[PDB]
Order: C-alpha cells, then sequence, then structure tokens
DNA sequence: CTAGTTGATCTCATATCAGGAGAAGGAGCAGAGCGAATAC
RNA sequence: AUCGAGAGGA
DNA sequence: GTATTCGCTCTGCTCCTTCTCCCATCCTCTCGATATGAGATCAACTAG
C-alpha cells in the first residue's frame, strides 16, 4: 500500500487503479486534510474528480486517521442528475462506506429527519440535492458533519443566492469543490467559491473586488494607460500565488498524451439581417425606448431582451408562406437552412443549440416545414423521460437533428452519436456556450465534430459574442497565465444599442479587433523589489 | 407594520400609468436598504459600513 | 452696498449696521457682512 | 397501485432679515451641612 | 387623478 | 474635647440653550409637474 509522509495508507489495490494526476490530485487533497483546509478541484470535466474523492476518503477511512476514529459522517451536494451515479461509484470502488441518497426517490421510506439523524450516527456518506440543504439548511446543519463536497459547486458561483448561504451554514473545515470552472463570468464567482472552501483567506468581498477584479478588468482594454495593465499584471501575480495552494486545476494539455482526444475546429459565421429584420432592428435602436434606456429612465434588460429577440427573428419581438416563424425572414435561418441541407446531404448528425426556447419552438416548426426527422429535448421535458431520448438519438443513425437549449439536462449530458454542431445565438456566459460545443465532443467521441457559432454583424449578438470572448480571457488571465495580449476597446465593448451592419467593404468588428491573427533575506528582497517595479 | 393598500392607494392616471403613493415610494426606500444591509450583516461587512 | 443701521429691541446687540456689498457687474451673488455691536469691562 | 401530462410558482440568468412662547436639560456658582482632621 | 403653485371671492 | 477648620457632597437656583409647537373659516378658478424564458417543485390530474 502506497504511503505517505505523517501515514496516510491509501490502500494498493484501489490506489493502483488510479492514474499519475488523479494520485497527485489524492495527495493534493490529503495535504489539505493535514492541514485543515479545503479546496478546488478544478480540473475540468472528463478527468474523473468524483474517482479522487471516493479513493481519498476511502483511504482516509481505513487508515483510521484520527476526534474520529477515521472518517466522519460527510455530506455531498451534488445536482440531483448525478446523485444515483455517486453511490453507484462509492458501492463500486468501497462497498463498505454507508452510502445513503437523501431524496423523494430515496429508499428510506420513512421521515428524512430520521434519515439524517440514523446516517450520521453511523458515520455514514450522506447525498443530498442543492435545494435540500436551502431548505432543510437549519435541520442538516446540526449532526456535525466532518466532510463537505459541494460537486459541481459553481451553483455557489453566486455570492447572493440562497444556496450560497445554506452551503456556507456547514461548520467543517474540510470543504472540496468539483467544478469544471471555478469562474465562469468574474471574479464574484472566485470569491464565492474561495469564501466556501477557504472563510478567511480571500478577503471580505469589497476588499477583494477594490484589489483584484477592478484593475484586472481596467488591464483587460487595449486602451489602457500602461500603469493600469502593470498593475492588473501585478494583481493578477498576486491572486495567482494566493490560490495556488488551494486551486488544483488541470488541462487537457498536460493528460492529452495519456487519453485521445480527436480534433476540433470551430468557425464563427457572421450572419447578415435580412432587410426586414434590419429595418426592424434600426426602429428599435431609433424608437423612444433605447433612447429612455439611455436616459436611465426604463431599465435595459428589456431592450436587450427585445435586440436579441429582432436577431433571432423578427417574428419573435413584431409577434400562405406567412405563418409563424418563416425561416425566409432572418438570415440566421437562412444560414441554418444552407448547413442543414448540406449536413443532411453529407449524412452527418445535428446538434441545433439556441438559448432562447421560443426560438427553440420556431426552429422545431421549420424543421417541420421542411422533411428533417428530429428529436426535441428541452426545459419542458419531463426530467424521468429525458435519459431515453438522449439514448434513442446516440443509438441510431435515422434520427438527423437533435434540438437543445444550452442549459437543459444534467451538465454534460452524453450526446456523442452527434458529428457536427451549430449555436444558433450566443449568451452571456461564456461558460453554457463551452458547455453546448463540449457536450458533443467528449470523451469516446468517435468522429470530428466541429462547432460553427451563428452572429448577427453589427448587431447585439455581435456585442454578446465580444462579452463572451472578454469573460473567457478574464478567466483565462486568472487561472492560466496573467500576460495575454489585450483585445477590447472600453467603450465599444461596453455600449451595445447601435447597428453598424457591415456591407463587405470593410471587415467585421471582431476581425478588425482581432486583426493581427529559509529565504536569505535577499532572494525575499529581490522578489518584493521585483513585484513593487511592476 | 406594513400598511395596507387603502392606507396607500396606488391611483391610476389618465392614461394607464399606475402612481404609487409617498408611502409605497418609502416603504421601497426602506425595503431595499434593509435588503442591503441584510446582505452586509449577513456577511464581512465593515463595522462603519454596516453603521 | 448701503449700510444701514437698525436696533434690535430683543436681541443681544444694541445696534447692527450691515452692507449687503456687491460688485456692479453681476459677477456673483451679493455678499453680506454685519458690524455689529455687543449688548451691554 | 402508478407513471405521464398540466398548471402555478420561484429562482436565476442574460448588459451596459421683520416669530414667538413655553417647557425640558445642562452649567456653573453659591451655600449649607456634616464627616473627618489637626490642634489649642 | 394626485401634488404643488398662483390668482381671486365672502 | 472641643474649637475649628475643612473637604466633600447635596441639593438648588438662575440662566442660557434646545427644541418643539402654533399661527380663522369656507368657497372658485387656472396652471405646471408627475422583460423573458429555462429548470425545478409540487400539486392535480389523467389516465395505464
Amino acid at each position: 500500500d502506497a504511503e505517505f509522509d505523517e501515514g496516510f495508507k491509501v490502500p494498493g489495490f484501489l490506489f493502483k487503479k488510479l492514474f499519475k494526476y488523479q494520485q497527485t490530485g489524492v495527495r493534493w487533497l490529503w495535504e489539505l486534510h493535514c492541514q485543515q483546509a479545503g479546496g478546488i478541484l478544478g480540473d475540468e470535466m472528463g478527468l474523473g474528480k468524483t474517482i479522487q474523492i471516493i479513493a481519498f476518503l476511502a483511504g482516509l477511512s481505513y487508515s483510521k486517521i484520527r476526534r474520529f476514529e477515521g472518517l466522519g459522517p460527510t455530506v455531498i451536494v451534488c445536482p440531483t442528475t448525478v446523485m444515483h451515479q455517486w453511490v453507484k461509484e462509492f458501492h463500486t470502488w468501497w462497498p463498505p462506506f454507508r452510502v445513503a441518497i437523501l431524496h423523494e426517490t430515496g429508499s428510506y421510506t420513512h421521515k428524512k429527519e430520521k434519515l439524517i439523524r440514523d446516517v450520521a450516527h453511523c458515520h455514514g456518506i450522506l447525498i443530498t440535492s442543492y435545494s435540500y440543504i436551502r431548505l432543510m439548511q437549519d435541520d442538516i446543519s446540526r449532526y456535525d458533519w466532518h466532510y463537505v463536497i459541494l460537486d459541481e459547486g459553481h451553483k455557489i458561483r453566486n455570492p447572493n443566492a440562497a444556496v450560497t448561504l445554506a452551503c456556507k451554514q456547514f461548520r467543517t473545515p474540510h470543504r472540496i469543490i468539483l467544478s469544471g470552472s471555478p469562474m465562469q463570468n468574474n471574479l464574484r464567482e472566485l470569491w464565492s467559491l474561495f469564501d466556501f472552501i477557504f472563510p478567511g483567506k480571500l478577503g471580505t468581498l469589497p476588499v477583494f473586488m477594490e484589489q483584484f477584479s477592478v484593475p484586472i478588468t481596467m488591464g483587460g482594454y487595449s486602451n489602457a494607460s500602461p500603469v493600469q495593465v502593470k498593475t492588473a499584471y501585478k494583481c493578477a501575480c498576486v491572486l495567482r500565488d494566493t490560490i495556488n495552494p488551494y486551486l488544483l486545476r488541470r488541462m487537457k494539455s498536460d493528460v492529452k498524451m495519456s487519453l485521445s482526444l480527436p480534433d476540433k475546429n470551430e468557425q464563427v459565421l457572421f450572419c447578415r439581417l435580412t432587410d426586414e429584420q434590419h429595418k426592424v432592428y434600426q426602429n428599435f435602436v431609433d424608437s423612444k425606448e433605447v433612447y429612455r434606456i439611455l436616459n436611465g429612465e426604463m431599465q435595459i434588460f428589456s431592450g436587450l431582451i427585445a435586440l436579441r429577440k429582432i436577431c433571432n427573428h423578427p417574428d419573435l419581438f413584431s409577434g400562405e408562406e406567412d405563418q409563424f416563424g418563416y425561416w425566409k425572414r432572418s438570415g440566421k435561418m437562412i444560414v441554418v437552412e444552407s448547413l442543414l441541407k448540406i449536413w443532411h446531404k453529407q449524412g452527418q448528425r445535428v446538434l441545433l443549440f439556441s438559448q432562447s426556447r421560443q426560438m427553440l419552438d420556431i426552429l422545431e416548426v421549420f424543421l417541420r416545414a421542411q422533411k428533417y426527422t428530429y428529436l426535441k429535448m428541452d426545459g419542458t421535458t419531463t426530467i424521468a423521460s429525458r435519459q431515453p431520448l438522449i439514448t434513442r438519438y446516440n443509438e441510431d443513425t435515422s434520427i438527423f437533428v437533435f434540438l437543445l437549449t444550452t442549459r437543459v439536462g444534467g451538465l454534460g449530458v452524453n450526446l456523442t452519436g452527434a458529428n457536427r454542431v451549430v449555436i444558433y445565438d450566443p449568451d452571456w456566459n461564456p461558460s453554457t456556450d463551452t458547455q453546448a460545443r463540449e457536450r458533443a465532443w467528449r470523451i469516446g467521441q468517435k468522429k470530428q465534430v466541429t462547432v460553427y457559432r451563428l452572429l448577427t454583424a453589427g448587431t447585439i449578438e455581435e456585442k454578446i459574442y465580444h462579452r463572451q470572448i472578454f469573460k473567457q480571457f478574464l478567466t483565462n488571465r486568472v487561472l492560466k497565465d496573467p500576460k495575454q495580449r489585450r483585445f477590447f476597446k472600453s467603450n465599444d465593448l461596453y455600449e451595445l444599442f447601435t447597428l453598424t451592419s457591415p456591407d463587405a467593404s470593410q471587415s467585421t468588428e471582431t476581425s478588425a479587433i482581432f486583426a493581427g491573427t529559509p529565504l536569505a533575506s535577499s532572494s525575499l528582497l529581490a522578489k518584493m523589489r521585483a513585484r513593487n517595479h511592476l | 407594520p406594513v400598511p395596507p393598500l387603502s392606507v396607500r392607494p396606488a391611483v391610476v392616471m389618465q392614461g394607464s400609468a399606475r402612481n404609487q403613493d409617498d408611502l409605497t415610494h418609502k416603504l421601497a426606500d426602506i425595503v431595499k436598504i434593509n435588503n442591503q444591509l441584510r446582505r452586509n450583516e449577513q456577511n464581512g461587512a465593515a463595522a462603519h459600513v454596516i453603521a | 452696498n448701503t449700510v444701514y443701521v437698525f436696533a434690535k429691541k430683543d436681541s443681544k446687540y444694541a445696534y447692527t449696521g450691515e452692507c449687503r456689498s456687491c460688485l456692479e457687474n453681476s459677477s456673483r451673488p451679493t455678499s453680506t457682512i454685519w458690524v455689529s455691536m455687543l449688548a451691554r469691562a
């Protein structure tokens, strides 16, 4: 059996099964357990983070380290769609853990409070949903939990949500987060996650923002004064080394040689607005509503929703060959016509993504107007019948296009039989579109998958994509390397109520922006003066 | 104590714009600052900021 | 710009003179100076 | 019993001078009155 | 309709 | 052993300061200013 420095006898017949990065992760988790601190397994999806957690907890139970003779009661807060998976994983790796699910489905068939009491009384392994943490936040937190594992802990990304407060009401030193991305939009989410795992390490959120978030974003613009970008680099370095020993994040660059990965290509099509759609958009951006938005007298949010609706299709905003949702009145639907026809002639299989469920229904009606066989899964479908549809799409070839919104289903529902994917409209979060493209291109994908993002040039959608890239750049700067070539302008990125459609004489805004493509008190002093000159 | 709607009627106007009463606006102010203060006292907030 | 001396019966001054001085070209509002007399070494 | 459909409801997320009068408190001084404290 | 303002009447 | 003071306290007395309140009734007219959907939960079905 493998043995660590202080003595943590992870069993040989489990430890041998792990991969090198998995064993490194178990080492890191147990270093945290010795320091009595929490962490974030920020390894991206597909590497396997549940295996690391069960291996580490099993070693902690067999090693009988101690308070508690070995491992005590632990709570795992995960989305419903994976709860049963978790128990099966335990039951196949380490059987003697009395694992139990808290759910209406469940297995207890009695009062749930009795389940919490009984499981804690046996030092069991208890799995919940985030909603049960929120609802029983006073009840579930009375039985001296030894570990808290927030699987997909990006549910805590908001420092305001009641789930965040209910999850931060736990008392143990041991807080582990299993999230594919600690931050998705901005540094609010990084702060919230670190306030969970380690209450004191990063400062109070005001302090954190005023020190890190504002300088970094101010240095994320290409029109920033040199002092601003240098301060942003320095502050990013400080945040990086502050979070270094508590965020274990591994990419698919170092671990790529261990597992295969088919090549992925991606294009961003810029779909010109149709003349009627262009007229409607120009009338809205000239109407008094956007003027009141610019005055601040009305919520800008409704104007955003309206312009997104216009760029999707005029029939959304406005409300034979003239029925609801005719595909000839929006240029993005023209390109979807061309791509769907060509891909059907190629015999491939398509994922059709869109943030709007109404335009998802419009796309359904369009597909019915054509003769493409298809299958739909969205939020309106019952969850108990979600797994069949996916399976029926993945097993046969007699279904051509599968319809999604970016945010339906559990994280990473296995849509492997698809070959091509089209994202009909961009979202504000880079992570939801990254998840959309990732869902088709996962482990065990047989053929080269390509993603086509559909944009309308010079419109709100182009600015949504620009914001998405900007947030992605911020996340990358924080998480992998601070030095980064600056792409954007502060005023152009934030002003998003104009219409400059290209005439093909001049290039599009995105291509114009992307036009180029003990210490001995002297090392200590050298590092201090180095950081200070920046 | 929030009073009922009859103490602070929302009178309708020549069109559809429903004008609220001064008490309703003031309760809006109290509610917003109460919620905001609540999230500060719940979280870590400077003693002078809480004050 | 005129000195006016009044006497308030109920006050801590027997006599108080004031001038609301104001530069002729209206560069500024009138600024008032008071020269008082403390009430009744 | 027992799963599938239908509505309501909640959360969450998407950007960019020409008053006056009276009552309540606090302030500073003034003294009265009694305990101790030298002292003849 | 509400609010305020102003001008008036006895 | 009693003078005699004497320090210290206990009101208490004016006074100045603050502050809060009030300022006829009723009536007429004019005039200006003043979001949307996806997902989850639950509960009623709505039938098998």
